[PDB]
């Protein structure tokens, strides 16, 4: 060891929603823990977050939560894991009011209970009349849901380690994942950090694209530190596009606006979504009201401004009294980004990349798992992943409006209230020699060599530029073929990529090279699936594949990392309480 | 504490907003102002009271609101303590020095 | 249309002491951006030029700067806000904090305080919810303007009071989490959180200044938050 | 050991900002003042010869200015003070627009007694 070594039981990198639950929940377990996030806890993706948390609360109307299991199951398109997303949706209302107790500040009904509004994809009765369980702060509520998660972790002394770069994963000589190496950005100092469970819980990747909602720390880091330690990842292909994000803007504007009451125009003034979805209208899926307005603007019934092609979004008869009571964000971030004021006119909208279906495959425990030669599943000893980096999956091929804030919070809860058996489970660990960690300082030993290479600006925005026109919202066989070779060659390019800026103290330039890295193996791990899938489910959509085959594609597909090519995992249909959904067609 | 300070100021405060409403309140009608017109209102009880009354005020005001800007910019604690004991010697003397005055009228 | 800036440079390792650097940037003359969109591209021309930035939507609070001699988030500041013919848009670090890195600032002091109000939930257990805490609407609406804070820290860090007791006084930023606490029907607390709160520098020591109110990007107001402390203060201990 | 921007002259005030920051310079002024004040006072009191003493030194055109500006500094605090109270007692608003409107009516109201004091000293 020439490193500072730090030891923990966990260790959890990020300390968004799913991060700073599961670190709550690991510490009051009695054990030692570390919350590693490379900016400030609370400017966390999660902050942005405005919709709510779906969960069959039943205050506005009386709900269950097998009703809110079908909504899931059929969102998702059929390759949702039936028993995770039975756990998620049943346990949901007491891991939800517990967040309340913390003190946090959702919005009330009259009588004094969680308000919940209409969203995308919620029914009574197995498909029945629309339902509204999506409890909510305003269109804040991610904000408030991780303000509190912060405040509880302030009460309970929780040891945070803000502003520290996870580099990579540290296996010992047995493929057992024993921590990480992190670079603490205020000083440079690189650390090693040694635990028995390592809990990746790093969020999404959408800047992989040209245009998303997500923030410009959603680098796909966690993907990227996994395929490097030579874990799979899952399902990769599956990229939601909301509906909605600001055009010409990519900030989003909540499903919320549309669960409140308000719908979507063409350029004829026609609302387009009682043709595409008779029942649910503007409250369909989320992959199909994608789809539709795409479709509408490549006929040329899309209408056009100063924000490029798009389509109306109209709120306006809702009321300014319920807008700025029930939307106030959008209201500042409609004016602020579309110099439109949703009181009186319609926001200019189209769909944008937003939220990761993929990642990395997780138990119900949070327990990465990996697959033997024989095709089987394995648990990667010391591995866990929660939140968006994870694939539990309870989302499949398309994720439900306020169901990721959900899991969030249901599934790091899990992981530390597992954590203890999970280790136990897995037996004592053999320590990381010398040359282990070594080995997870590579991939930053060559940026700060490299001084002559090539500049990175240009290979991230090639390699943004093409996920954007190949891997959107329709897809067809040519282009991802040609989109997977130019990757190859961008991939290349980035071998050799140089870091500018050689300082020490608080450098930002060598994080986001490091970021950059991280985008690559995602894009990448993305594209060698979407062209694997031959088939349309959910959200992946191909034209030369536009039927949703059941009898070859009723599965996840999984990237191996090492040989860099594709195969599959049973979906899971075997719930415990309920008997299972039984695949059928899918339309809304 | 705090409290105590924030009341104790602007409790002063009125009672010396009233003072210098009286004191204008002389000065803006009374013309002439001969050595002996001067004097007599000074010889009034109201006048000699209230103007004790007033310097007790400004003791306990000024020394309240010195002592927040003190502790704004002076930081090293010897220096402070020294100019706190100058400050409030001043304060104890203009009221000292009032008695001394009307007193002997 | 060309624009220019003046940025505050520091490198422990290369500077002296800190310095202000001008750039220039090719701007598309027809469309308007905002500060944190030229920031990005002046990084990419000078890899070398450190900043904070995430959401760019003005939510995370990470971009907090001295624009022009004013506090605000960059992302949602337009360039045409700050860009007058003939001068340079200045850009400098949050006021009174340390200077870890260019216009990166240490917000040590600033989480200091936020955490000495103690700003969770505290609620003694008794009369327990058969669900959750029932609050209606009326109570719901005390919060209004006060949980939206960011922590962006423009507020505190435009404030005098601030820059001279940094760690005694709470701020505004502070005094405003405290209030959110002090008036949430959930929070059982009040009374004891008042009495932390009673010496002469932790609330007391501001005059109404008004420079917090005046740059919240949220357009929230600690002046009148912090006016409520004092009322619950002298309604207990006067 | 770390730099920090607390360069003063690089910052914009509000109105605000000037109103108050004038409100504590008066205040140090004033506490001087009482003294001056005060030893003035005393010489017009002991004898009818120190009368007429102190009505010569009020005579001179550099004291006439020096008291001008104490009544002026003075007149300032009480005005700006009284402000500041009807705020602590809610007869004022405490946001933004109602302190900038406030601090101006405050300006006003000093301007006008910064005059009825030179008429008073002339
Ligand atoms: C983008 C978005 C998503 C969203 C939403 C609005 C927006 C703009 N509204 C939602 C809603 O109303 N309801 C809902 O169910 N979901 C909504 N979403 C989706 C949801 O917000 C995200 O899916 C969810 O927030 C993901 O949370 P998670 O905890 O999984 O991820 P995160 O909050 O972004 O946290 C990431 C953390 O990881 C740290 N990190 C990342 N990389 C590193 C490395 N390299 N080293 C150390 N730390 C790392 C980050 O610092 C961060 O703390
Ligand atoms: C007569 C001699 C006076 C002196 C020497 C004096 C001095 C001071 C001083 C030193 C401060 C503190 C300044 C600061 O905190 O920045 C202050 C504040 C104040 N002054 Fe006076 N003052 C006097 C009279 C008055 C009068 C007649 C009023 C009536 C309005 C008044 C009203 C106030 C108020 C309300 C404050 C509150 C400042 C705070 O604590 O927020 N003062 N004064
Ligand atoms: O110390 C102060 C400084 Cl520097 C300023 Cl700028 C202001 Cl406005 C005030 Cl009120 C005080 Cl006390
Ligand atoms: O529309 C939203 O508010 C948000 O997009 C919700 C989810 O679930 O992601
Ligand atoms: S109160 Fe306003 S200015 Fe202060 S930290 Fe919060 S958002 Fe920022
Ligand atoms: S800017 Fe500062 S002094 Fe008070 S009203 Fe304000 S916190
Ligand atoms: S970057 Fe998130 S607040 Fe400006
Ligand atoms: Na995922």
């Amino acid at each position: 060891m020439k490193l500072p070594v730090r030891e923990f039981d966990a260790v959890v990198i990020g300390a968004g929603g799913a991060g700073m639950r599961a670190a709550l929940q690991i510490s009051q377990s009695g054990q030692t823990c570390a919350l590693l996030s490379k900016v400030f806890p609370t400017r966390s993706h999660t902050v942005s977050a405005q919709g709510g948390i779906t969960v069959a609360l039943g205050n506005t109307h009386e709900d269950n939560w097998e009703w809110h299991m079908y909504d899931t199951v059929k969102g998702s398109d059929y390759i949702g894991d039936q028993d995770a997303i039975e756990y998620m949706c049943k346990t949901g209302p007491e891991a939800i009011l517990e967040l309340e107790h913390m003190g946090l500040p959702f919005s009330r009904l009259d009588d004094g209970r969680i308000y919940q509004r209409p969203f995308g994809g919620q029914s009574k009765n197995f498909g029945g009349e629309q339902a509204a369980r999506t409890a909510a702060a305003a269109d804040r509520t991610g904000h408030a849901l991780l303000h509190t998660l912060y405040q509880q972790n302030l009460k309970n002394h929780t040891t945070i380690f803000s502003e520290w770069y996870a580099l990579d994963l540290v296996k010992n000589q047995d493929g057992a994942v024993v921590g990480c190496t992190a670079l603490c950005i205020e000083t440079g100092e690189v650390v090693y950090f040694k635990a028995r469970a390592t809990v990746l819980a790093t969020g999404g990747a959408g800047r992989i694209y040209q245009s998303t909602t997500n923030a410009h720390i959603n680098t796909g880091d966690g993907v990227g530190m996994a395929i490097r330690a030579g874990v799979p990842v899952q399902d990769m292909e599956m990229w939601q596009f909301h509906p909605t994000g600001i055009a010409g803007a990519g900030v989003l504007v909540t499903e919320g606006c549309r669960g409140e009451g308000g719908y979507l125009l063409n350029k004829h003034g026609e609302r387009f979504m009682e043709r595409y979805a008779p029942n649910a209208k503007d409250l369909a899926g989320r992959d199909v009201v994608a789809r539709s307005i795409m479709i509408e603007i490549r006929e040329g019934r899309g209408c056009d401004g100063p924000w490029g092609p798009h389509a109306k979004l109209k709120l306006d008869h809702l009321g300014k009294e319920v807008l700025e009571s029930r939307l106030p964000g959008i209201l500042e971030l409609s004016r602020t980004f579309a110099h439109v004021d949703p009181v009186k006119e319609p926001i200019p909208v189209i769909p944008t990349c937003h939220y990761m279906m993929g990642g990395i495959p997780t138990k119900v425990t949070g327990q990465a798992l990996t697959v033997n030669e024989k095709g089987e599943d394995v648990v990667v000893p010391g591995l866990f992943a929660v939140g968006e980096i994870a694939c539990v999956s309870v989302h499949g091929a398309n994720r439900l409006g306020g169901n990721s804030l959900l899991d969030l919070v249901v599934f790091g809860r899990a992981a530390g209230l597992h954590l203890q058996e999970s280790i136990a489970e897995q037996g004592a660990l053999r320590d990381a020699s010398e040359s282990d960690v070594e080995a997870s300082l590579d991939r930053l030993n060559r940026w700060n060599n490299n001084r002559n290479g090539e500049d990175p600006v240009a290979i991230r925005k090639a390699l943004q530029e093409c996920m954007q026109h190949n891997f959107s919202v329709f897809r067809e066989g040519d282009a991802m073929a040609k989109g997977l070779e130019q990757l190859k060659v961008i991939r290349e390019r980035l071998k050799n990529a140089r870091l500018d800026d050689t300082s020490s103290e608080f450098n930002t330039q060598r994080v986001e090279c490091l970021e950059l890295d991280n985008l690559m193996e995602t894009a990448y791990a993305t594209a060698v699936s979407a062209n694997f899938r031959t088939e349309s489910r959910g959200a992946h959509s191909r034209f030369d594949f536009p039927d949703r085959d059941d009898e070859n594609w009723l599965c996840h597909s999984l990237y191996l990392p090492e040989s860099e090519s594709m195969t599959r995992r049973s979906v899971n249909m075997e719930p415990k309480l309920r008997p299972a959904f039984p695949p059928k067609i899918r339309t809304y | 504490n705090g409290v105590h300070d924030f009341i104790l100021v602007r409790a002063t405060a009125i009672v010396l907003t009233l003072y210098i409403i009286y004191m204008v309140g002389f000065f803006a009608t009374s013309g002439e102002l001969t050595y002996e017109v001067w004097i007599g209102f000074f010889a009034s009880a109201f006048t000699k009271v209230f103007t004790l009354l007033a310097l007790f005020s400004i003791l306990i005001h000024a020394w309240i609101g010195m002592w927040q800007v003190l502790t704004d910019y002076v930081k090293p604690l010897a220096l402070r303590l020294m100019l706190q004991l100058v400050i409030v010697v001043a304060l104890v003397v203009y009221v000292i020095y009032g008695f001394v005055v009307v007193w002997g009228v | 249309m060309r624009l220019e800036f003046s940025i505050y440079r520091y490198n422990p390792d290369v500077d002296d002491a800190p310095r202000m650097q001008d750039y220039t940037l090719e701007a598309d003359e027809g469309r308007d951006m905002m500060l944190l969109d030229a920031l990005i591209q002046l990084k990419e021309k000078d890899p070398s030029l450190s900043f904070r930035r995430s959401c760019r939507e003005g939510v995370c609070g990470s971009d907090g700067l001295n624009m022009n001699g004013k506090n605000g988030l960059a992302c949602i500041t337009p360039i045409s806000a700050l860009n007058q013919p003939g001068k340079k848009i200045v850009i400098r670090p949050l006021p009174g904090l340390p200077v870890i890195r260019d216009l990166v600032v240490d917000m040590g002091q600033f989480y200091a305080q936020y955490e000495k109000i103690k700003p969770y939930l505290l609620n003694n257990g008794q009369n327990p919810p058969a669900r959750e805490h029932l609050q209606m609407p009326e109570q719901r609406e005390k919060l209004d303007g006060l949980y939206e804070c960011i922590l962006c820290a423009c507020c505190s860090t435009s404030c005098p009071s601030f820059w001279w007791n940094p760690d005694k006084f709470i701020g505004p930023a502070g005094l405003l989490a405290a209030y959110r606490f002090l008036i949430d029907s959930r929070d059982t607390e009040t009374d004891s959180r008042l009495d932390g709160l009673s010496d002469a520098f932790s609330v007391f020591r501001c005059h109404s200044i008004m420079n917090c109110v005046s740059v919240c990007p949220k357009g929230l107001n600690p002046t009148r938050a912090i006016g409520h402390i004092k009322s619950m203060l002298l309604q207990r201990n006067a | 050991q770390r730099p920090v921007n607390l360069d003063l002259q690089t910052i914009r005030f509000p109105i605000t900002a000037i109103a108050s920051i004038l409100h504590r310079v008066s205040g140090v002024i004033t506490f001087v003042a009482v003294g001056i004040l005060l030893w003035l006072l005393g010489t017009s009191l002991s004898s009818p010869e120190g009368f007429e003493q102190a009505s010569a030194i009020m005579g001179s055109f550099f004291v006439k200015f020096i008291m001008w500006g104490i009544l002026t500094a003075l007149a300032y605090h009480v005005v700006v003070g009284i402000r500041h109270m009807m705020m602590d007692f809610g007869y004022l608003e405490e946001t933004f627009e109602a302190g900038k409107r406030s601090a101006k009516i405050s300006f006003v109201i000093t301007v006008v007694l910064s005059l009825l004091a030179g008429v008073l000293v002339w």
